[PDB]
This record gives C-alpha cells, structure tokens and sequence, in this order.
C-alpha cells in the first residue's frame, strides 16, 4: 500500500520505466498478482 | 501538423538523459529501441519530427 500521483500510476507495471517505477518500487516481469487503485483527492489533500 | 518539419541532425552527441529527468513529457513511448540503452550505440542519421 502507497499512494502515488496520477501520472505515476502508469508505472506500477512490469517492464516499465521511470522515476517510481526504478527509484521507489519496481515490480518483477514474472508477476503472478494484481494492482488496485483508486482516486483520494478529497482525503489525502490539504487545502495549501 | 500536414506541414510537419523534419530536422536531420548529423555529427553530434546526445545523452538522452535530458528527454527522462524532464516530467514535462506526458507522452513517451518508443517502439523499436529500448531508449535506457541508447547512449552506448551509435546510428548513421537521425531524423526528428
């Protein structure tokens, strides 16, 4: 569990590339599992 | 967009480093070459639209 931006979500993916998909989590191209995700912006925001 | 440019570029050095730490870029998808190894080969021309 983590919360990522929007353009982000891309990267949760085997054989992708990019800053959190090589810095943050990187994900085995064998992967037998799934990914769920979901907007929060109501949530996870401040109002500054 | 009909009137696209074609810029040929010959004799030069590029990293290709600068097209990844940009975030500006919301579209970046290359087909035929892994663009990580990019900076350890070398090509007769390049074209760029």
């Amino acid at each position: 569990s983590f919360v990522i931006r929007g353009d982000e979500v891309r990267q949760i993916a085997p054989g992708q590339t990019g800053k959190i998909a090589d810095y943050n989590y990187k994900l085995p191209d064998d992967f037998t599992g799934c990914v769920i995700a979901w907007n929060s912006n109501n949530l996870d925001s401040k109002v500054g | 967009v009909y009137a696209w440019n074609r810029k040929r570029i010959s004799n030069c050095v590029a990293d290709y480093s600068v097209l990844y730490n940009s975030a500006s870029f919301s579209t970046f998808k290359c087909y035929g070459v892994s663009p990580t190894k990019l900076n350890d080969l070398c090509f007769t021309n390049v074209y760029a639209d």
